[PDB]
C-alpha cells in the first residue's frame, strides 16, 4: 500500500541551546519535506519536484504548523523530564510518528500516530484509531489528558480525512515517480576468497521501491543460512542499491542461482556466473 | 535511555570507473540517541566538502542517516567513512571496497 | 500535509 509518514525528533541539549526540532515527511520511499529548527531561516522546505509545484500558501501554513510543533516539542521535553524526575543536565529524545496507509478503494486502510521518549515508546493510537497504549506511568498522565480531550476523535479525522486526500494528491502529482517502479539492474560478481574457494555477490542497483528480495539457490535449494545480505540501502538519488553473497567451493559455481524479485520485474531474474 | 550501535556502509552511488566522477556514500542506521560524527577520509584525511541526509527513524525508533561527497574514484586513491558515536569506545573507519 | 493537531504531552 502507498503511505505518507512524518518522522520528526526533537532533542534537548541543555547547555547547548533550546532543543532542537527535525521532521521529514515521506510518501512510499520518497522524502517530499523538510524542516529544521536550527536553519537559519525555519521553513517548510521541498525535497520532491512533486511537492515543489504546491503554491505559497501551501508552503506557509506548513511552515507554520511546524513551527507550532517544534515549539509545542521544547515543552514537551520540559514536561517529560519533570514526569520521569529526570535531571536538567541530561540530554533527551522526543520521536513522533504519523500518517496514513491508503486502501484500495481509496480510503483510509490504517493510521499512525505513535511516540517514543529515549528510543522506547511512550505513548501509541491504537488501529482503531479509538484509544491509545501507554507504555508507562508517566504516558498514563498524557493519556488520561487526552481522553478527557478527545483527541482520538480528532486524529480519526485528520488520518481519515486530510491525510489521504494529501496523499492521493502527492500520488497523482508524482506519479511518473511514485506509482512507476523502477527494476533493478542485476549482475553477479566473483571473488576468489582462499586458495579453493571463492565469493559469488548478485547485485541489484538503482531499484525503487525499496523493497526487493535476492537469494542465492544451490541445485536448487534457498542456500538461506550461508548467505551474507547487506541492508538494503539509499543509492542517494532516489532509487536503493542490495547485494547478496555465498562462499562456493571453486569450479561448483554452476550450480548456483541468484534470484531477484522486485516490483519493477514481471518475472523475477535469475542470474548465474 | 535506550543507546543503539551505528551499522555502517560505504558504497559509491554508481558502479565504480576509475577517471568517472561519482558519489561516495557513507550510510548510517539503526543507531540512538541521533547525535552521530561521521568524516569521509581521502587517504586518511577527512574530506571538506560532506553533505548529509535529513535526519529520518526506523520502525523501531532507530535513526538513519547518509553521508555523501562527489568523488572521481582512481586505482591508487583509499577512500573511508569514519564513525563516532556514543556507543562507540573509538571510531569505527570502514574503508571503501568498490567490490562491496 | 502535516496535521493542525499538536501534541501536547
Amino acid at each position: 500500500s502507498h503511505s505518507m509518514r512524518y518522522f520528526d525528533t526533537a532533542v534537548s541539549r541543555p547547555g547547548r541551546g533550546e532543543p532542537r526540532f527535525i521532521s521529514v515527511g515521506y510518501v512510499d520511499d520518497t522524502q517530499f519535506v523538510r524542516f529544521d529548527s536550527d536553519a537559519a531561516s525555519p521553513r517548510g522546505e521541498p525535497r520532491a519536484p512533486w511537492v515543489e509545484q504546491e503554491g505559497p500558501e501551501y508552503w506557509d501554513r506548513e511552515t507554520q504548523k511546524y513551527k507550532r510543533q517544534a515549539q509545542a516539542d521544547r515543552v514537551n521535553l520540559r514536561k517529560l523530564r519533570g514526569y520521569y524526575n529526570q535531571s536538567e543536565d541530561g540530554s533527551h529524545t522526543l520521536q513522533w510518528m504519523y500518517g496514513c496507509d491508503l486502501g484500495p478503494d481509496g480510503r483510509l486502510l490504517r493510521g499512525y500516530d505513535q511516540s517514543a521518549y529515549d528510543g522506547k515508546d511512550y505513548i501509541a493510537l491504537n488501529e482503531d484509531l479509538r484509544s491509545w497504549t501507554a507504555a508507562d506511568t508517566a504516558a498514563q498522565i498524557t493519556q488520561r489528558k487526552w481522553e478527557a480531550a478527545r483527541e482520538a476523535e480528532q486524529w480519526r479525522a485528520y488520518l481519515e480525512g486530510t491525510c489521504v486526500e494529501w496523499l492521493r494528491r502527492y500520488l497523482e502529482n508524482g506519479k511518473e515517480t511514485l506509482q512507476r517502479a523502477e527494476h533493478p539492474k542485476t549482475h553477479v560478481t566473483h571473488h576468489p576468497v582462499s586458495d579453493h574457494e571463492a565469493t559469488l555477490r548478485c547485485w541489484a542497483l538503482g531499484f525503487y521501491p525499496a523493497e526487493i528480495t535476492l537469494t542465492w539457490q544451490r541445485d536448487g535449494e534457498d542456500q538461506t543460512q550461508d548467505t551474507e545480505l547487506v541492508e538494503t540501502r539509499p543509492a542517494g538519488d532516489g532509487t536503493f542499491q542490495k547485494w547478496a553473497a555465498v562462499v562456493v567451493p571453486s569450479g561448483e559455481e554452476q550450480r548456483y542461482t541468484c534470484h531477484v524479485q522486485h516490483e519493477g520485474l514481471p518475472e523475477p531474474l535469475t542470474l548465474r556466473w | 535511555m535506550i543507546q543503539r550501535t551505528p551499522k555502517i556502509q560505504v558504497y559509491s552511488r554508481h558502479p565504480a570507473e576509475n577517471g568517472k566522477s561519482n558519489f561516495l556514500n557513507c550510510y548510517v542506521s539503526g543507531f540512538h540517541p541521533s547525535d552521530i560524527e561521521v568524516d569521509l577520509l581521502k587517504n586518511g584525511e577527512r574530506i571538506e566538502k560532506v553533505e548529509h541526509s535529513d535526519l529520518s527513524f526506523s520502525k523501531d525508533w532507530s535513526f538513519y542517516l547518509l553521508y555523501y561527497t562527489e568523488f572521481t574514484p582512481t586505482e591508487k586513491d583509499e577512500y573511508a567513512c569514519r564513525v563516532n558515536h556514543v556507543t562507540l569506545s573509538q571510531p569505527k573507519i570502514v574503508k571503501w571496497d568498490r567490490d562491496m | 500535509a502535516r496535521t493542525e493537531l499538536y501534541r501536547s504531552l
